[PDB]
C-alpha cells in the first residue's frame, strides 16, 4: 500500500466525485536544464492552474502506459507532448534530446486544489493531499512539426549492468582522474598525451603508467603491472 | 433488514457490506500488477494465498 | 480579432454534449465525474444566405481566418459574445442568392 | 529469498513471500461488469507445471 | 471491407510481430 | 537446499489458482504484494456482499 | 437533488434492454439467468418546446448537472420518482420557439 | 408460466430461418445437411396498442419476466401455443394510448 | 493550356476543407497553426446541360486531358481565372438532352 | 463475334473514371500523370425492356457469353462500335413485359 | 472506422505475437 | 462488425507472427 491520506480514500470511495487533474514536472537540473512545469487544461478563470504555489502552465501533454508489474520487463511508459509552436526542438538541440532528465507526475483531485483557481474559492483545500512519481526519459522515439514522443523508464534499470564491473588490465588504469581511489590533488602537470603543461583546464591522466608518473602516484595505479608475462 | 449489536459512527447509505459466516474459508489473493486503464480504472491479477 | 456581422437564418442547430467519467458497477451502481476543469463548449451550426455581390466578402473573411484562427460572435441562443472557430464550410450557388453552411466550434482561446 | 523486486511508484522495493492479512475485500459490487457479464475470471496451474 | 482491410491488418500483424520480439529481447524477456 | 526445494514443491501443489478483476478509481491504494480478499457471490452460491 | 419541473411532449420513448446472460453454441441447449439485480433500467427518449426566454433557464439546468450529476423526474409513463442524468441534449432554435431533445437514463445511485 | 394475454395489431411479421450446412464442390456440386436435431425455430415480431392505464400491467408483464423466462403465447399465424421470450422491447407513449413493439423469439426451453 | 467555354447550371456547389494542424488531447489546451502557403483548394462541384450532337465535343475535351493536365477556368462564384483538374465525370443520356456531372479540383501547379 | 441487336430505354448512365498517379507535395505543389499506356475505358450502364416472348432470347445469348466473351455494340452515346461485356444482369418480370439491367463493361480485348 | 481501428488491430496483433512466441517455444517448435 | 471480425484479426495476427519469426530466422535477422 502507498500511504495515501485519508481525504484522498474518501474522495475515491464516493460515487459522484470531482475531476482528475494529472500535473506534469519536468526536471532538467541533472542534465543542465531549468524546471518545467506543464498541464493539460487551464483552470475555472482561464489562467494556469496553481497547485501549491507551483503554477503549472497549459500545454498540451499525455502520459499513458503506466503499471506495476515486476514479473517481466521493465515498464516503459509513453509521454507525448506537442511542439506546433517549436518548444520541443529548442530544447533538443540545447540538452542533447532531453536524454537523462527527470519526470515526475502528481495526480490531485479537483476538490483540493489551490482556492485561487475557482472563482468562488474552494472551501476544502489541502495541498498535502497527492500521489507522486519519478521516471527518467530514455528516449525521443519521434519529433516533428505536430507532436513530440518520448518513452520513459524507471530509475533502476538494469540493461547496460554488470555486476562486478572492475577489469584487471596491464597497461592502463581504470580509475577516475582526481576522484577519491586516485586520490590525486596537486597542480596540474601533464597533458592526456604526456606532453608538459601548467593550465589547470586541459591537465588531463593519459591513464597510463609514464601519465601516472608525472604525478609520482605509482602506488595508488589502478592497473596490475606485468599480468601479460603470466598471461601469455 | 438486520439488527446489529451497534451501529458504527456514521455509516453512510451505499457503502459496501460483507457477510462473514464462520463456517465459510477465506479466499485471500496476492497482487502481481496493476494496469492503469485510460478509463480511470485499474486492472488487477492476483495468484491463491 | 474581428467580429461576425451577418445574420443566421431561422434553423440553427446547437448541440453540446459534456465529457464524463464512467465505470458501471456489478449491480448498476456506478461513478460518474467530469473529465475536465472547464465547462463544455458548444457546436453551434448555422445557415446563412446572402446576395450573390456579398457572398465574395463572407468567403474572404472565412478564407483569411483558415482554420486555425478564431473570431468573436453573439450567437442568437444566449446573447452573449464567444469565441468560435469555423473548420469547414460550403456554399450553394443559386441564380440570385448564396447560401452557406458551417458549422461555428466554440473553443475558449 | 524469494522475493520479486517491483519498482513501486517512487522507490524499488522487494516483495516476499510470507504470511500476511488481508487489506482490502471485492464483492461483486466493488468490480467493474464487462459487457461478458463475469466479474471475476479464474485461470488455473497447467498439469506438467 | 473487402480484401484491402486483410492486407492493411497483415502488415500491421508483421510490425506488432518485430515489436514484440524486440521488446522481448532486452532484459527479463523470454527470449534473454 | 532441502528448504529450497520444498518451497517449490509445497508453492506449486497448493497454490494453483489466479483471478483477474478490475477496479475502478479506488486503486490508488494497491501496489504489487498487496493481499486481498475476494467475495464472489456466484463461487460460494450464497449472497456476501452488497 | 433538484427536480425537473419542464413538461414533455407527445411522443417520448421509452427503449428497456433488460442485462441477461445467455450461452448458446449454434442451436444448441440454451440457458438463460440474470445478471444482476437492477437488471433493467430505462432511457427515456424526451422532447420539450419552450419559449425563446425560457431557452436559457433549461439550457442551465441541464448544463450546470453536466453528465455526472442526477436529479429527480417523475416520468408521464409510471408516475413513479426516479433519479435520471442526461448525457447529451441538442437544441433548434426557432423564430418563436426551441425545441429541445434529450435522453434520460435512469441510474440506481 | 403465465400466459400472454393482450391482442396484436395487423402486420405481424412471421421470420423463419434454417440452419444448414453447406459444401460448395467444383463445377455446381454440393453438400447440403441439417445442422441439428431439433426443428428450426421462428421468431415473431409483433405491434400492440394499449390505452394509457392499462400500459403499466403489460409493461410490468413484460419486466418481471426479464430476459429470461419463458411465457406461454398462441400466435395468431397457426393457432398452437409456444414458448416464447421477449430480450427487449420499446414503447411510444401518445396522448391517450401506449404503442409497444416487441420482438418474441420462440424457445423450446 | 486550353480554357473551359461551357456554362454551368444552377445550383453549384462550392466545397472548401482548409488544411490545418492541430494537436489536442482530450479536452486539454488545443493548438492550432496552417499547415502551408496554399491551405485552402475548393472543388467545385458542377452541372452541364447539352444537346445530343454536341456531348461529343465536351466528351472528347474531358478525355483529352485526363485527369492529370490541368485547364483554365473562370468560375461564376468569383470571376478569377484558375487552373482546375476533372478526376471524373458522369453522363445521363436523355431523348434530347445529355446531363454532365463532375468536380474541377483547383490545383497550384 | 456476335452483335447486340437490342435497343436501350432513355436514362442510360455512362460513368468514366481516368486512372491517374498522383502525389501530394508540401505547399499544394504535385505530380500528375497517366497510369498505362492506353486511354481510358467508359462502363456504361442500360435499361431495356422486351416482350415477354422476346425476354427468353435476350436471356439466353447473354447467358451465351458468361462473364468471360464480348460482343460488339454501338452505344447510342457516340455511335462507334466498341467491345463490351456483361458481368452480371437482372430482370424483373411484370405481367406483360420484363426489364433487364445491365453494366457494359468497356473492354479493349 | 478511423484510428481507433488501427490501434486495436495493433493491440490484438501484440496479444498474438506473444502467443505464438510462447507457442513456439516448447517441444517441437522452432525455438526448441 | 462485432467478434467475428475480432477473431479474425486474431489469426491474421498469429500467421504475421509465424511468418515474421521465419523471415528473422535467416541469416542477417535478429535471431540469427
Ligand atoms: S594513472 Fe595514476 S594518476 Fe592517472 S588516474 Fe591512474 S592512478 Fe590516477
Amino acid at each position: 500500500m502507498q500511504d495515501i491520506r485519508q481525504e484522498t480514500l474518501n474522495e475515491c470511495t464516493r460515487a459522484e466525485q470531482s475531476a482528475s487533474v494529472v500535473l506534469w514536472e519536468i526536471d532538467l537540473t541533472e542534465v543542465g536544464g531549468e524546471r518545467y512545469f506543464f498541464c493539460n487544461e487551464q483552470n475555472e478563470k482561464g489562467e494556469p492552474v496553481t497547485w501549491q504555489g507551483r503554477q503549472y502552465q497549459p500545454y498540451p501533454i499525455q502520459g499513458s502506459g503506466f503499471e506495476l508489474n515486476g514479473k517481466g520487463t521493465s515498464t516503459r511508459p509513453t509521454l507525448t507532448v506537442s511542439n506546433l509552436y517549436g518548444m520541443v526542438t529548442g530544447m533538443a538541440e540545447d540538452m542533447q534530446s532531453l536524454v537523462g532528465g527527470t519526470v515526475v507526475r502528481r495526480k490531485v483531485y479537483a476538490r483540493f486544489l489551490d482556492a485561487v483557481n475557482f472563482v468562488n474559492g474552494n472551501s476544502y483545500a489541502d495541498p498535502e493531499q497527492e500521489v507522486i512519481s519519478r521516471w527518467r526519459i530514455e528516449q525521443c522515439s519521434e519529433l516533428s512539426a505536430v507532436s513530440a514522443s518520448f518513452v520513459l523508464s524507471t530509475p533502476t534499470e538494469t540493461d547496460g549492468a554488470v555486476f562486478p564491473g572492475r577489469i584487471m588490465l596491464a597497461n592502463t588504469c581504470t580509475w577516475t582522474y582526481r576522484g577519491d581511489e586516485c586520490g590525486y590533488s596537486g597542480p596540474a602537470v601533464a597533458d592526456e598525451y604526456d606532453q608538459p603543461t601548467s593550465d589547470i583546464t586541459k591537465d588531463k591522466c593519459s591513464k597510463c603508467l609514464s601519465g601516472c608518473k608525472f604525478r609520482n602516484n605509482v602506488g595508488n595505479f589502478g592497473g596490475f603491472l606485468s599480468i601479460n608475462k603470466l598471461s601469455q | 433488514k438486520v439488527k446489529v449489536s451497534r451501529v458504527p459512527d456514521g455509516v453512510a447509505e451505499y457503502s459496501v457490506w460483507e457477510l462473514k459466516l464462520p463456517t465459510l474459508r477465506q479466499r485471500l489473493f496476492r497482487c502481481v500488477s496493476i494496469r492503469e486503464n485510460d478509463d480511470g480504472t485499474y486492472a488487477i491479477t492476483a495468484v491463491q494465498h | 480579432m474581428k467580429t461576425f456581422r451577418w445574420k443566421v437564418k431561422p434553423g440553427m442547430d446547437v448541440a453540446s454534449v459534456p465529457s464524463v467519467r464512467k465505470v458501471r458497477f456489478g449491480d448498476g451502481y456506478s461513478q460518474r465525474a467530469p473529465a475536465g476543469l472547464n465547462a463544455n463548449l458548444k457546436t453551434y451550426s448555422v445557415t446563412l444566405s446572402v446576395p450573390r455581390e456579398e457572398a465574395t466578402v463572407l468567403e474572404s473573411f472565412l478564407e483569411e481566418h483558415g482554420g486555425w484562427k478564431s473570431f468573436l460572435w453573439t450567437p442568437p441562443y444566449e446573447w452573449r459574445q464567444i469565441k468560435v472557430t469555423c473548420a469547414k464550410w460550403s456554399s450553394r450557388v443559386s441564380m440570385l442568392r448564396v447560401e452557406f453552411s458551417a458549422e461555428f466550434e466554440q473553443v475558449v482561446n | 529469498m524469494r522475493c520479486m523486486p517491483v519498482w513501486n511508484g517512487q522507490t524499488l522495493t522487494f516483495v516476499q513471500d510470507r504470511p500476511s492479512d488481508k487489506t482490502w475485500t471485492y464483492n461483486r459490487s466493488n468490480v467493474v461488469m464487462p459487457d461478458d457479464g463475469a466479474p471475476f475470471r479464474y485461470s488455473f496451474s497447467a498439469l506438467k507445471d | 471491407i473487402g480484401p484491402a482491410a486483410l492486407k492493411a491488418v497483415y502488415d500491421m500483424a508483421r510490425k506488432g510481430a518485430r515489436d514484440e520480439i524486440q521488446t522481448q529481447m532486452r532484459d527479463g524477456g523470454l527470449f534473454s | 537446499a532441502h528448504r529450497a526445494g520444498l518451497w517449490l514443491i509445497k508453492t506449486e501443489l497448493l497454490e494453483t489458482q489466479t483471478v483477474d478483476f478490475s477496479v475502478g478509481a479506488e486503486g490508488l491504494r494497491h501496489v504489487p504484494g498487496d493481499v486481498i480478499e475476494i467475495c464472489d457471490d456466484d463461487y460460494a452460491g450464497i449472497s456476501t456482499g452488497g
